[PDB]
């Protein structure tokens, strides 16, 4: 509604719709980035006269594909092991120290961690 | 030839002896995201894909703002 | 030094009178670069925001041994100049 | 004076048929069109390594004699030129030379990347940054080189669009 | 050989535990970690501020971001020189984070012009686009420190910018070209006929020395002489008066602190007025056995003083007392006049009292040394002072000029604008200056400009150009003679070179880039003869920039 | 090995005098070959237009005064002679070369951007 368009936010006030057309990505109305242009104000160009904006590009958005998988929790132990989850085809290995008291995101997965005892305080 | 799907695709060029549709569950990929029926390369057709400027200019212009004299 | 090479080095006319060349020293040499254009060295493209010049020199940087030895260069093609003394 | 133009009468690649007229102008053009899609022969102006590629579709594994391509050497005979390596300045004031001399209908694909876009030569001095600055191209071929098969894909997706040239009907309806 | 080994060993040492973060490194392509893991070693094998992304994860520790903060700095002002000083990327600057490559940046020597001392700083851009600035060593003013204040206002010159003229149409600016801008001014110049003092110009804190002299030239054959800087300098013509260079002028320079004894503070806040010479005075407070007297407002500094308490009246038994037996007694005393006096109602009293001082010794001024020195906090009033840039008649500053043209100035609130005045402002951003205007002139960010400035210390720095300027904007001068044709009062300057010609006839310092031009001893004692609450508010909102840079908006 | 048409060694030549007569039978070359260039390039301009134009050509630089330099600039004429006499140069670079071409005040400059 020429507001959220073009504002960057960390989520979306309204449900997103996978048909509207003019939102940055199916699946997110608003821009994850400050200096990302909308996607409503660069279809607004001349080369999209004749174009069809139904068959062009429209990626789901990554911001969300995370935020919808739950969080990882250790058990016992404050150092965090992280590997792309994948074997030997991932991100390098990097290890979370889990000292602070809420979800602290991997450096490449962008998959969160806690601890044992604070599983009930940082899912509030 | 841009029909042919992606996963076929391999197949159809003698990279491998195992089909798409007998590939084990350990290997396969497993997405987020809905995976929608297949399109074709689309040139000559209005469904052409048009590049475009994902970053906003890097300079912002000033609002204009006016108070009168006190 | 007295000689007008400039007539066999093939440049444009533009760079004897309208460019600036900046002979400064980043630790042991000095380099020798052109100072940017007053507009059109950097325009945004409007199709895929690529940094558009027409500046043909920008690129371009010329990496010396001893301070008389650019010197005698810049006099030797008939560039303009000054010199950058680095902080002790 | 007196005039009425309508307005929901549609663009001519748009047009169906209606009546028998328009079915006799659509056999013309498919008639016709079916044989420039067939004899589709190029011209050799192979120009630097994306030539290569261009001679082994001619090479027993592809063949593209089988689909009726014969390449001709002189542009008179030659009712494609595919521009495949790089087109330095010196080149280009020939290249368009070699262009204005084939008889119309005429079209131009773009092979490799040299010869889209500047390719690896971009930043050189003495390279055309691609083609089109020269000669309309209807088709561009990707690759370094492209692929034996990425040009006969090329070359197919060009023949679809032959195959959709509608130039009779155009005199009937649109002129 | 044998020594090679505790290259291997050191480095394997620190390589141990360290995370293998390089690829997400904020400054991963420079760190002395990498560099210094290859020429020498082997091969195979919580937060602090807004402006700091602490990651103790990748330290290699030393206590570098220690030792400094308890030697130079000591809520900090000086606190990001942290980020320049630890050599791997533990401590890496936030507003930067996640931006550029240090591979790709492109580098340009220039000046700082948020306060006086114009120390040297380098500029780090990409394309039209300024990303980050860190200082170039400088043993004369500076030394590798510049307060948070200057290397993160960068991003202030990437919104608010004025990049079109603009015009008023009732009380809303409107997107004008330059044909009709430069017409509205002189279409509205004869509506009101302004009169030989109904013509006013105010020159901004930012404002280069190019546009200050070429305005005057402009003004003068309008005939105009209500032309000076905003401050709120209640003597109309500047108390220390622009008669004489010692008056207004660092005579000491900043190379000739670390040798003093005795330094005054003549209402002065060093902390909030000039960090980077704070932090000297600190150094030098530590080992030697410096006496610093307090005559001011009160504030809260890195250090005690020997303060005194707040009044004018208490420095009037200083230079008397023991106060100023220890002037007397030593051998390079020091006094400093802030920029805080002029704007106070007792400046004139100031100068009197102090020079005084000055003029009764001989060992305060030797061959050697001069004990007198001003500590100004604009880049363009001593610019202004070497070139005659003020009025001297408090009528002329009575008048109710009916067409006041503002270059730069936005300190204008205390200065009477009359309601009916032409009020054309030029500049770059759109502040408290901009909503007076009537029609906007863009003028050029000082990254974006070759601008001649002039330091607190008489030192002339200029710059050297690092980005184009945003939009259609022009230099800062470059309006006022395209402003001369449409006036009937062409100046004879063409290019930038006739402009520096001109400021030959100014003065012979002007033209010597990088080299100061002092006082001599045999006349600055005449120029001594002429004269025989802390002025600042908010810290991060001092200047232009600063107000419109959304990383402020995190310091407040 | 045989040299092309219309070649020369390229000598160093050390006398002040001797280069003057070289050059002045080279500008007589142009002229004889003023009716080819016309019917060579086909250019629209005719016989008198180039002579004109090479006497532009041959005017222009007439005051250079270094004998090393003197040569080099004989030596390059020279070339420019071969090139255009065998034709190797393609039309349109003729027809481009004699159609290359008052400054503008400051203030025309300065609204629309200047350099
Ligand atoms: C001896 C001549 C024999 C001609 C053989 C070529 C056939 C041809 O040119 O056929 C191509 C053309 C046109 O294409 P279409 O598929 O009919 O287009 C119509 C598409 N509708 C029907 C889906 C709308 O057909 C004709 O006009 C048929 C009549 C000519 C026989
Ligand atoms: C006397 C003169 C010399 C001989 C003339 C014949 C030369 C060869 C003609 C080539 C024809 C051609 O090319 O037809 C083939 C092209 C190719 O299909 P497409 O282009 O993709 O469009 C077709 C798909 N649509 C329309 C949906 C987009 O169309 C056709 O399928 C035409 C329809 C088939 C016609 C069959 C019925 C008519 C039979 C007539 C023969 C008894
Ligand atoms: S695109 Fe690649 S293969 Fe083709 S000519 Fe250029 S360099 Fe050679
Ligand atoms: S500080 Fe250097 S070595 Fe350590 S993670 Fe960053 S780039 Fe790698
Ligand atoms: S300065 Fe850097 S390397 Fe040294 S102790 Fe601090 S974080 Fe570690
Ligand atoms: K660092
Ligand atoms: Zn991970």
């Amino acid at each position: 509604s020429t507001k959220e368009l073009t504002t960057a936010r960390i989520k979306d006030i309204s449900k997103p719709d996978e048909n509207n057309l003019q939102q940055q990505a199916p699946n997110r109305i608003s821009p994850w980035s400050k200096s990302q242009k909308p996607r409503a104000e660069a279809q607004d160009n001349v080369r999209f006269a004749v174009k069809d904006l139904a068959k062009q590009p429209r990626p789901y958005a990554a911001i969300d594909l995370i935020y919808k998988q739950p969080i990882r929790y250790i058990e016992h132990d404050n150092v965090a092991v992280c590997d792309g989850n994948g074997g030997a085809q991932g991100h390098p290995k990097v290890y979370i120290n889990l000292d602070q008291n809420k979800a602290i995101p991997c450096g490449y997965c962008g998959l969160r961690f806690a601890q044992a005892a604070f599983k009930e305080d940082i899912e509030s | 030839m841009s029909e042919v799907e992606p996963g076929w695709h391999y197949w159809l060029a003698y990279g491998t002896d195992v089909p798409p549709n007998q590939l084990k569950p350990e290997e396969k990929s497993v997405r987020a995201y809905p995976v929608k029926k297949h399109v074709p390369n689309l040139t000559y057709t209005d469904g052409a894909y048009v590049p475009y400027n994902t970053a906003r200019p890097k300079c912002a212009t000033w609002d204009p703002k006016v108070t009168e004299r006190p | 030094t007295d000689l007008a090479k400039e007539l066999v080095s093939g440049a444009p006319k533009e760079l004897i009178t309208e460019r600036v060349a900046r002979i400064y020293q980043e630790t042991e040499t000095w380099k020798i670069d052109w100072d940017i254009l007053n507009k059109g060295n950097r325009w945004e493209n409007d199709l895929m925001g690529y940094q558009s010049s027409s500046d043909y020199m920008q690129g371009t940087i010329l990496k010396f041994d001893t301070r008389e030895g650019a010197i005698r260069f810049a006099k030797g093609q008939g560039w303009d100049y000054y010199i950058q003394e680095p902080k002790v | 004076y007196s005039s009425d133009l309508p307005t929901d009468i549609p663009v001519l690649s748009k047009r169906p048929h209606t009546n028998l007229l328009d079915y006799t102008f659509t056999t013309f053009d498919k008639m016709k069109n079916w044989a420039r899609k067939s004899s589709f022969w190029p011209m050799t102006f192979g120009l630097a390594c994306c030539a290569v590629e261009m001679m082994h579709v001619s090479a027993p594994r592809y063949d593209q004699d089988r689909l009726g391509i014969i390449f001709r050497a002189s542009p008179r005979q030659s009712d494609i030129m595919i521009v495949a390596g790089t087109v330095t300045n010196k080149m280009a004031p020939a290249l368009r030379q070699v262009y204005d001399q084939m008889p119309y209908p005429r079209w131009v694909i773009s092979m490799g990347s040299c010869a889209n876009g500047g390719g690896y030569y971009h930043y050189s001095y003495s390279v055309v940054r691609g083609v089109d600055r020269i000669v309309p191209v209807d088709i561009y071929v990707p690759g370094c080189p492209p692929t034996s098969e990425a040009l006969m894909y090329g070359v197919f997706q060009l023949q679809k669009k032959m195959m959709d040239g509608q130039t009779h009907r155009m005199w009937y309806r649109s002129y | 050989p044998k020594i090679k080994k505790a290259r291997e060993g050191v480095t394997e040492m620190l390589l141990e535990n360290h995370p293998l973060d390089c690829p997400v490194c904020d400054q991963g392509g420079e760190c002395d970690l990498q560099e210094q893991s290859l020429r020498y070693g082997s091969d195979r094998g919580k937060a602090i501020g807004p402006l700091i992304k602490t990651s103790m994860n990748r330290c290699i520790h030393c206590t570098r971001c220690v030792r400094f903060l308890n030697d130079v700095a000591g809520n900090s002002e000086l606190s990001a020189n942290v980020i320049d000083l630890c050599p791997v990327g533990a401590l890496t600057s936030k507003p930067y984070a996640f931006r550029a490559r240090p591979w790709e940046l492109k580098r340009t020597e220039t000046i700082d012009v948020h306060d006086a001392l114009g120390s040297n700083v380098r500029v780090d851009t990409r394309g039209i686009e300024v990303m980050r600035v860190l200082p170039r060593l400088n043993d004369e003013i500076n030394e590798e420190w510049i307060s948070d204040k200057t290397r993160f206002a960068c991003d202030g010159l990437k919104t608010q910018r004025l990049t079109k003229p603009l015009i008023r149409q009732g009380n809303t600016f409107v997107d004008a070209t330059w044909e009709e801008a430069l017409a509205t001014i002189a279409e509205g110049f004869q509506k009101v006929q302004p009169k030989e003092n109904e013509i006013k110009a105010i020159v901004g804190s930012l404002t280069d020395l190019e546009s200050i002299v070429a305005l005057k030239d402009l003004v003068n054959k309008l005939g105009s002489e209500n032309v000076s800087t905003d401050g709120d300098a209640t003597t109309v013509p500047p108390a220390h008066g622009a008669d004489f260079r010692s008056n207004y002028i660092f005579n000491s320079t900043i190379d000739n602190i670390e040798e003093a004894d005795q330094i005054l503070l003549v209402g002065t806040n060093p902390r909030h007025e000039a960090a980077v010479l704070n932090a000297r005075i600190r150094k030098v407070w530590l080992r030697s056995d410096l006496e610093v007297h307090h005559v001011g407002e009160e504030f809260d500094s890195t250090f005690e003083l020997n303060h005194l308490g707040s009044d004018v009246n208490a420095l009037a038994k200083a230079l008397t007392g023991e106060v100023g037996k220890k002037l007397s007694e030593a051998s390079k005393p020091l006094i400093i006049i802030g920029s805080g006096v002029t704007e106070t109602q007792d400046a004139e009293a100031v100068y009197a009292t102090v020079a005084k001082f000055v003029t009764s010794n001989a060992n305060i001024v030797t061959p050697e040394w001069n004990g007198f020195n001003l500590l100004h906090r604009e880049a363009s009033r001593v610019g202004a002072l070497d070139v005659g840039f003020t009025t001297q008649s408090p009528e002329v500053a009575n008048t109710k000029a009916k067409f006041i043209y503002l270059l730069g100035a936005d300190e204008i609130v205390n200065k009477d604008i009359p309601k009916d005045a032409f009020v054309v402002y030029q500049g770059h951003h759109g502040d408290l200056g901009a909503s007076f205007a009537d029609v906007i002139l863009p003028g050029s960010a000082y990254t974006e400009k070759t601008a001649t400035y002039v330091n607190t210390e008489g030192r002339v720095q200029s710059t050297r150009a690092a980005t184009n300027p945003p939009g259609v904007a022009r230099e800062d001068w470059m309006i006022i003679r395209a402003l001369s044709e449409y006036l009937g009062a062409t100046l004879p300057y063409d290019n930038l070179y006739e402009m520096r010609s001109r400021l030959a006839d100014v003065a012979p310092h002007l033209l010597r880039h990088e080299v100061v031009e002092p006082v001599s001893e045999g006349i600055a004692k005449v120029g001594f003869q002429s004269l025989v609450k802390n002025p600042i508010e908010n810290f991060y909102f001092t200047d232009v920039i600063s107000k419109s840079s959304p990383t402020m908006a995190k310091c407040v | 090995t045989n040299p092309t048409a219309f070649a020369q060694t390229t000598r160093y030549v050390k006398d002040s005098t001797e280069m003057r007569t070289l050059v002045l039978n080279l500008y007589r070359r142009y002229l004889r070959h003023s009716r080819g260039f016309v019917n060579n390039y086909n250019l629209d301009i005719p016989a008198s237009q180039v002579r004109t134009k090479i006497r532009q050509e041959f005017e222009r630089q007439r005051f250079v005064k270094d004998l090393p330099l003197k040569n080099v600039l004989y030596m390059k004429a020279q070339m420019e002679f071969q090139e255009l006499v065998n034709f190797w140069k393609q039309q349109c670079h003729v027809m481009q070369y004699f159609e290359s071409i008052k400054g503008d005040s400051f203030v025309q400059k300065f609204l629309k951007g200047a350099q």
